[PDB]
RNA sequence: UGUACAACGGGGUAUUGUAAGCGCUGAGAUUAAGCCUUUGUUGUCUGAUUUG
RNA sequence: GUUACCGCAAUAGUAAUUGAACUUAGUACGAGAGGAACAGUUCAUUCGGAUAAUUGGUUUUUGCGGCUGUCUGAUCAGGCAUUGCCGCGAAGCUACCAUCCGCUGGAUUAUGGCUGAACGCCUCUAAGUCAGAAUCCAUGCUAGAACGCGGUGAU
């Protein structure tokens, strides 16, 4: 149930795909097969039917979702949110996030139980994650790197960074989320980690070109096995 | 530039003509084969549609688009052609025996100075115990395996008032010439609106000689032939909210506020289609069906408005109705 | 001898950027001469030439 | 012959043209990395035909405000300053600087053959043959003989 799919021209996958333990949410990106491929690992659990934001391709690293909640930008149109208003249910509730920051999946790095928020941006998101999110609010930078939503990625098992996180930033994200941390790779040494993996509690996903010893670690840190 | 084009002279036509006509199906019913419009000016549209693969699939888009002012049209007679080692041959021309005063107009340059004798041999003589088209029908009957049916429109339901109706003929794509026949001469002295001629998502072709602007050889004012244009909108002439989507949902009339450009508003249906429709403005445009099947998923498609523009265009276009316009205006120096 | 025409005006869009003058006023001037609808007003309605 | 309208089609001209992008696809095959296509799709190259709404320009609208040398008593109003400059501009006219749209079947050559001598073996060929070209011709487009023609309307 390892899962090595490659987005032919991007290498990046969840850029155009979205996850968490309430739905499966894909752009609409070359045909409907990638779209259906979750079924034979996941299954229609966590429905699965097209949306962009406002048309434009990439509706990964738009918004801030998990399984409690689902938080969209200004830029996306009151029509998608009629769509996400329309299959995708209301128990997460998708609410819209009013400011001039577009993106929420570049920021806001979450799983069922630990979220953050940029320490750059003002209360507004990190309280409304108490809102929407409404799971365990804070903020950090790794390294001060820029897109606290890139390099990071959680689960209710653990969670995935790169290789060029510190001691007190390995061990401080660890002790934060709860649960043990590996630093690792995906995609082949995606220069954001990230910004092409999804994740959820059994599952998470990468490209063809994925190398076996990132899923060796990705796996065998959240034992994504049985 | 195209050697497609030569001589190089002025179209001598002002109303062009119809140079095709899809082939025929025995099968069928009597269908009208094409339909002539008026190209009443132009605007912009934006939507959305169904284009599974391309970048614009379930996707917000906009473009300009051509209206065209579509009375209703009105049927006289019929003309049978046969077919000799030659080219097709007439047989003759037939009619409603009674006429309107427009097509009468046809027949007189100068209408005030005339006698307005013109039809009461043929149009007098035929009131009687009949025979009158009998003997001639009956020939076409025998006959002549294409037939084509005089058709004419109601300019007096046009804003432009020019009091004389053009003609023209549409074939019938029934089968087993009767009828064919008795179907227009069923619809003698009657008209034929555009329900049941033509519906949305459906390529044809409307096309008319260009916008003659003067000489230095002589440039434009030539018919030339545009087809694949795909009609957005079948209009309807009666039918309030002229521009209803399937999203604004709010009352505008097509026409805009204080009129078209050289247009008073809209009295019979219409025809929106994407593009470009040739020549210059206050138009008469001819629309020929594809002249074959063309199916495809391209032709296949089905069209979902957004928002139809009613705004009035002269000047920077603004507003779109009086009643949200007066609400953002407010009250003016006098109004209220 | 009419939704005939033509014009004023009733009006409708829109150009225009606050007008002489005691804030008044996104008001003013123009507006088919290649914009529009004209319940009203005023006015016109048949000359010469040839052909069949 | 008159006048009118509706036609016909002799003939003559023709032109839609190049690229990658999904799908097939990391199939197919190879030691390995790669690796196509038929089409089922998508947008572009380009040429040109449309159209000028929209984005830009363009006003003898010489339509409209700031104003400036002087002429006009103040005012206003204009005038010259070769269309008085900043600014606004309907409209007209424009732009791969905007948008649309841009034919479907035959006959063929090399090629592969079927059948079968010539030649008691064969052979695509000698008779006859089945597919097939960015071609030729039709299909569609543009005109329409000013000594090419049909239909009917009036006396």
């Amino acid at each position: 149930m390892a899962t090595r799919t490659q987005f032919e021209n991007s290498n990046e996958i969840g850029v155009f795909s979205k996850l968490t333990n309430t739905y499966c949410l894909v752009a609409v990106g070359g045909s409907e097969n990638f779209y259906s491929a979750f079924e034979a690992e996941l299954g229609d659990a966590i429905p699965i039917v097209h949306t962009t934001i406002a048309g434009t391709r990439i509706i990964g690293r738009m918004t801030a979702g998990n399984r409690r909640g689902l938080l969209v930008p200004t830029q996306t149109t009151d029509q998608e949110l009629q769509h996400l208003r329309n299959s995708l249910p209301d128990s997460v509730k998708i609410q819209r996030v009013e400011e001039r920051l577009s993106a929420l999946g570049n920021v806001i790095c979450c799983n069922d139980y630990v979220a953050l928020v940029h320490p750059d941006i003002d209360r507004e998101t990190e309280e409304l994650i108490s809102d929407v999110l409404g799971v365990e609010v804070f903020r950090q930078t790794i390294s001060g790197n820029i897109l606290v939503g890139s390099y990071c990625s959680l689960s209710n098992q653990g969670g995935l960074v790169h290789p060029q996180t510190s001691v007190q930033d390995q061990e401080e994200l660890s002790s934060l989320l709860q649960v043990p941390l590996v630093a690792g790779t995906v995609n082949r040494g995606s220069s954001v980690v990230g910004a092409g993996m999804v994740v959820n509690d059994y599952l998470a996903v990468t490209g063809l070109d994925t190398t076996a010893p990132e899923l060796s670690v990705i796996e065998s840190i959240f034992r994504l096995q049985d | 530039g195209h050697l497609g084009f030569l001589p190089r002279k002025r179209a001598a036509s002002i109303r062009a003509r119809v140079k095709a006509f899809p082939k025929d199906d025995r099968s069928k019913p009597v269908a009208l084969t094409s339909f002539l419009g008026y190209k009443a000016g132009m605007t912009t549209i934006v939507r959305d549609l169904d284009r599974p693969g391309s970048k614009f699939h379930k996707r917000e888009v906009v473009e300009a688009v051509t209206v065209v002012d579509t009375p209703p049209v009105v049927v006289v007679g019929v003309v049978g052609y046969v077919e000799t080692p030659r080219g097709l041959r007439s047989l003759t021309t037939v009619w409603a025996e009674h006429l309107s005063d427009e097509v009468k107009r046809r027949f007189y340059k100068n209408w005030y100075k005339s006698k307005k004798k013109a039809f009461t041999k043929y149009s007098a003589k035929y009131a009687q115990d009949g025979a009158g088209i009998e003997r001639e029908l009956a020939r076409i009957k025998k006959y002549a395996s294409v037939v084509r049916v005089l058709v004419h429109t109601q300019i007096r339901k046009t804003p432009l008032a020019q009091k004389k109706a053009h003609l023209a003929e549409i074939q019938l794509n029934g089968g087993s010439i009767s009828e064919k026949v008795d179907w227009a001469r069923e619809h003698f002295e009657k008209t034929v609106a555009v329900d049941s001629v033509f519906e949305q998502n459906e390529m044809i072709d409307a096309i008319a000689v260009t916008k003659g602007h003067g000489f230095e050889g002589q440039r434009g004012y030539h018919s030339r032939t545009s087809i694949n244009h795909k009609i957005y909108r079948v209009g309807k002439g009666d039918d309030e909210a002229n521009g209803a989507t399937s999203f604004d949902r709010t009352k505008k009339t097509i026409t805009p506020m204080g009129g078209f450009v050289h247009y008073g508003e809209i009295k019979n249906d219409f025809i929106m289609v994407k593009g470009c429709i040739p020549g210059n403005r206050k138009r008469i445009v001819t629309l020929r069906k594809s002249l074959y099947t063309n199916t495809s998923r391209k032709a296949l498609e089905e069209v979902s408005l957004k928002w139809i523009d009613t705004a009035s265009k002269f000047g920077k276009g603004r507003f779109q109705t009086p009643a949200e316009k007066h609400a953002f205006m407010g009250t003016l120096k006098k109004d209220l």
